[PDB]
């Protein structure tokens, strides 16, 4: 595999890739780590 | 074509399958409600973009900063399945689904080749107090005490000042870290890294 690898670059189309979202004062991580990698990977993988 | 799918769906109308809201959940059972519910999409606060934009504004992490501060944690808001005034179609309607979810090993190979072959996972991490001091470089554990567990976004890796690493994206804004971007030691599991990654596939038509 190549020896660095940035998801923004590969697939620069899915700008979801490169946002940054704010949990606020709410313990949500667990649905922020599965959401924006779930919006990733729905761009990434449409036909 | 992409969409921003909801954190707020998904924080409020998980349930306890999920865990308790505000205050922790379990990423796996994240990724399984999606497969069997789907979620609508939704935007950043008062972004009124999508179905359900998220509602608890953001403010500053650890950082200094024009926000305000952040509390510890708060009220989960409830699960309205119905979208906002303005959005349409229906929340219904806007729903979407997984095909499939799971687990991937603790090995750097196997998650690297995850990202590479379909995109950007989530793993989760303990945090340290050495942790929240993250302007830049890479991440390596020294001092401090054990805080739990950060389910965060694995999207890359690297090598930077001779460390390999992990690109991980946070959920802090853009104003903590590396622009709310951090980088962590690759390899070697370092802070449980490695150990508790999870993805799934989406449902095509």
């Amino acid at each position: 595999l190549p020896a660095s690898f940035d998801a923004r670059e590969q697939w620069p189309q899915c700008p979801t890739i490169k946002e940054i979202r704010d949990q606020g004062s709410c313990g949500s991580c667990w649905a922020f780590g599965a959401v924006e990698a779930i919006s990733d990977r729905i761009c990434i993988h449409t036909n | 074509v992409s969409v921003e799918v909801s954190a707020e769906d998904l924080l409020t109308c998980c349930g306890s399958m999920c865990g308790d809201g505000c205050n922790g959940g379990y990423p796996a059972e994240a990724w399984n409600f999606w497969t069997r519910k789907g979620l609508v999409s939704g935007g950043l606060y008062e972004s009124h973009v999508g179905c359900r934009p998220y509602s608890i504004p953001p403010c500053e992490h650890h950082v200094n900063g024009s926000r305000p501060p952040c509390t510890g944690e708060g009220d989960t808001p409830k699960c309205s399945k119905i979208c906002e005034p303005g959005y349409s179609p229906t929340y219904k309607q806007d729903k979407h689904y997984g095909y499939n979810s799971y687990s991937v090993s603790n090995s750097e190979k196997d998650i690297m080749a995850e990202i590479y072959k379909n995109g950007p996972v989530e793993g989760a991490f303990s945090v340290y107090s050495d942790f929240l001091l993250y302007k830049s470089g890479v991440y390596q554990h020294v001092t401090g005490e054990m805080m739990g567990g950060h389910a965060i976004r694995i999207l890359g890796w690297g090598v930077e000042n001779g460390t390999p690493y992990w690109l991980v994206a946070n959920s802090w804004n853009t104003d903590w870290g590396d622009n709310g971007f951090f980088k962590i030691l690759r390899g070697q599991d370092h802070c449980g890294i490695e150990s508790e990654v999870v993805a799934g596939i989406p449902r095509t038509d």
